[PDB]
């Protein structure tokens, strides 16, 4: 029964091109939430539609703890907005940022919960999620990983099927993708190798400004390992960053379960990540729920058919 | 440190 009153508005968390995430605090209860507000006329000019839509099952349907989940979807006759867990220790790019890399044990940390989450929308939800970066790896208030930004995941995919769209982010994109082959949810595997990469070696594997001869190196270089990188760590970084998706860590119809049997995550048991009781190396350290030191100051610092109906976009989630 | 990068779908 939910609408833009039912809300406080207090920090403005983030502002691309289609919209907006505010820091909220729903007045009934005292909770504070992230809110994202798309604007309807935007999303249909920008073709964003079935990205939402996807967005918006993608988050109902999951229940993870290391996916962002989804409170209220509710819409005006102007708006559609996600309320979802605020993750209150900002994007991993943030943290990286300032730190330039992670420990091995850290980035085996965010790793592990990574492939927990990345292992359930693969085999319980038949979701590949396409978009693996830093930038959209954040930090909940205890430091665990929370993935946000579904909008690119593809649904319905069962076992080894294909799928054909162009998208993602250049910087992560797979080589299989860029040979404009049919790919598989092992596309999910190469950007988890990406992202451990620049958590431990401090820079993208493959680095050219321009998206055209950065694709270059994807097809053509082999990865170069930093002599500081323990020998698990490169095999690790060696077998997810495999050009062949078939050779690659992850790439068979074991899936998460091959890359969670690898020599680097020895010790890891799988059961207490999912149970949250692993250690987090890091905690945020915020004074209140808004506070927003782990954000970038840009948007912080700022003051707060054309338009459709759609169909049963309304949601609540309930015990 | 580097920059920020923007998804895509074509
Ligand atoms: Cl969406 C969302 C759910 N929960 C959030 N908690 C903090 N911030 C959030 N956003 C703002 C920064 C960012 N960076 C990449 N995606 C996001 C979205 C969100
Ligand atoms: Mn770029």
């Amino acid at each position: 029964r939910v609408t833009m009153n039912e809300f406080e508005y207090l920090k403005l968390l983030g502002k691309g091109t289609f919209g907006k995430v505010i820091l909220v605090k729903e007045k009934a209860t005292g909770r504070y939430y992230a809110m994202k507000i798309l604007k309807k006329e935007v999303i249909v000019a920008k073709d964003e539609v079935a990205h939402t839509l996807t967005e918006n099952r993608v988050l109902q349907n999951s229940r993870h703890p290391f996916l962002t989940a989804l409170k209220y979807s509710f819409q005006t006759h102007d708006r559609l907005c996600f309320v979802m867990e605020y993750a209150n220790g900002g994007e991993l790019f943030f943290h990286l940022s300032r730190e330039r890399v992670f420990s091995e044990d850290r980035a085996r940390f965010y790793g592990a919960e990574i492939v927990s989450a990345l292992d359930y929308l693969h085999s319980e939800k038949n979701v590949v999620y396409r978009d693996l970066k830093l930038e959209n790896l954040m930090l909940d208030k205890d430091g665990h990983i929370k993935i946000t930004d579904f909008g690119l995941c593809k649904e319905g995919i069962k076992d080894g099927a294909t799928m054909k769209t162009f998208c993602g982010t250049p910087e992560y994109l797979a080589p299989e993708v860029l040979e404009d082959n049919d790919y598989g949810r092992a596309v999910d595997w190469w950007g988890l190798g990406v992202v451990m990469y620049e958590m431990m070696c401090g820079r993208l594997p493959f680095y050219n400004q321009d998206h055209e001869k950065l694709f270059e190196l994807i097809l053509m270089e082999e990865i170069r390992f930093p002599r500081t990188l323990g020998p698990e760590a490169k095999s690790l970084l060696s077998g997810l960053l495999k050009k062949d998706p078939k050779q690659r860590l992850g790439g068979g119809s074991e899936d998460a379960k091959e890359i969670m049997q690898h020599r680097f995550f020895a010790g890891i048991v799988w059961q207490h990540v999912y149970e949250k009781k692993l250690s987090p190396p890091f905690k945020p350290q915020v004074t209140s729920e808004t506070d927003t030191r782990y954000f970038d100051e840009e948007f912080t610092a700022q003051m707060i058919e054309r338009r459709p109906h759609f169909p049963q976009f309304d949601y609540s989630a309930s015990s | 440190g580097r920059p920020r990068t923007t998804s895509f779908a074509e």
